[PDB]
């Protein structure tokens, strides 16, 4: 029972810009009746399956990318992307197949960008929901860049923080942005108990916040 | 042209049995080995067991021999059965197989496992329409609002897939055993409302298939 141990545990990078990931086994993987290091790395992107990179440890499996490189020996394996795509985007786990089957804890590749501001958008209750006794405002902050972000939620001019959700996306496979989702739940008698709602998101790539509001007039 | 796919519950409550049948396709099983392999929320990998051309098998030592792997090579089915499930047990539980003998080429997409005692519930699914005009020549983001449900996953679509791009589907967040999640898209205002625009939500879980057109709503 071999361990694999990687580093970095996450890494970010430009597009374009080399990247080295490193890959420990406790025990070598060198096989003496084979001369062959059992060693593979898999590429898993977000909502998808792991994908064999490498083999033997430095063997590339047929239709990767030419830029995807792996080499090392015994104890010691390192993975090099020579020109990191967009699409990179991924986890890269190294495994070891000699003795049983192991699997290192990942290396998280992340993509640095340019800064992108995020279109804001406002979405009152559904009727629907309404009729069930709920009202969730909604407000959609999308395709920005850096990842932090800070939504604050505003009835009638005063800030409410209970009942707010907020998720974010995983980077844009194609454009590296973030996306956000923030959800304000009342139930339907709160929201009648107000008028103004506003969603009022700052970001880096701006001074002034951006302001999205409607009324329930 | 191998392929694998994973069917299994979805949900398990703690202390009760898990069945998953990976169907391969493209190889007989008389020749190759399949494999499971399960990925816990948190990512990474764990091996589970696999079984060989011959039947013989191997599993995980970690997993205390409550794990068991047959197969039916006429029907090209492997069946996974793990006992007495606990919560750090759920996880995406894939088939896998290696055309060498190793390492594995071809996974399954997996099959989600949620193991707790809550109780399946289906989703309600809101639009989401903007409060006031659209601009001329301005794009417009719509959405849809899925609240409620449990266990994971959904799966939203935009105008059955015909809407692909400018879609974003934010991940699920728990509160209170119950799943909340949005999805936004975002097209030309020449296109909406002049054309339909539907989110297809559906939680295989609950057998529940909805449909919401986004329609303007009275400013
Ligand atoms: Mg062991
Ligand atoms: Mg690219
Ligand atoms: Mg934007
Ligand atoms: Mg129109």
């Amino acid at each position: 029972n071999i361990m694999m141990t990687q580093s970095p545990s996450s890494l970010a990078v430009s597009a374009g810009e080399k990247v080295t990931m490193s890959c420990k086994s406790s025990q070598s993987v060198l096989y003496s009746s084979n001369q062959k290091n059992y060693l593979a790395w898999y590429q898993q992107k977000p909502g998808q399956s792991p994908k064999l990179l490498i083999y033997w440890a430095s063997a590339r499996e047929s239709g990767v990318p030419d830029r995807f490189t792996g080499s090392g020996s015994g104890t010691d394996f390192t993975l090099t992307i020579n020109s990191v795509q967009t699409e990179d985007l991924a986890v890269y786990y190294c495994h070891q197949y000699l003795s049983s089957y192991t699997f290192g804890g990942g290396t998280k590749l992340e993509i640095k960008r340019a800064d992108a501001a995020p279109t804001v958008s406002i979405f009152p209750p559904s009727s629907e929901q309404l009729t069930s006794g709920g009202a969730s405002v909604v407000c959609f902050l999308n395709n920005f860049y850096p990842k932090d972000i800070n939504v604050k939620w505003k009835i009638d001019g005063s800030e409410r923080q209970n009942g707010v959700l907020n998720s974010w996306t995983d980077q844009d496979s194609k454009d590296s942005t973030y996306s956000m989702s923030s959800t304000l739940t009342l139930t339907k008698d709160e929201y009648e108990r107000h008028n103004s709602y506003t969603c009022e998101a700052t970001h880096k790539t701006s001074t002034s916040p951006i302001v999205k509001s409607f009324n329930r007039n | 042209q191998v392929q694998l796919k994973e069917s299994g519950p979805g949900l398990v409550a703690p202390s009760q049995s898990l069945s998953i049948t990976c169907t391969v396709s493209g190889f007989s099983l008389i020749g190759y080995g399949v494999n499971w392999v399960r990925q816990p929320p948190e990512k990474g990998l764990e091996w589970l067991g696999m079984i060989w051309g011959d039947g013989s098998t191997d599993y995980n030592s970690a997993l205390k021999s409550r794990l068991s792997i047959t197969k039916d090579n006429s029907k090209s089915q492997v069946f996974l059965k793990m006992n007495s499930l606990q919560t750090d047990d759920t996880a995406r539980y894939y088939c896998a197989m290696g055309v060498r003998p190793d390492p594995f080429d071809y996974w399954g997409q997996g099959t989600l496992v949620t193991v707790s005692a809550a109780k399946t519930t289906p989703p309600s699914v809101y639009p989401l329409a903007p409060g006031s005009a659209a601009q001329t020549n301005s794009t417009v983001t719509l959405g849809c609002l899925v609240k409620g449900y449990f266990p994971e996953p959904v799966t939203v679509t935009w105008n059955s897939g015909s809407l692909s791009s400018g879609v974003h589907t934010f991940p699920a967040v728990l509160q209170s055993d119950l799943y909340t999640l949005s999805s936004s898209v975002t097209v030309p205002s020449s296109t909406w409302p002049s054309e339909t625009v539907t989110c297809n939500v559906a939680h295989p879980a609950s057998s529940t298939k909805v449909d919401k057109k986004i329609v303007p709503r009275d400013c």
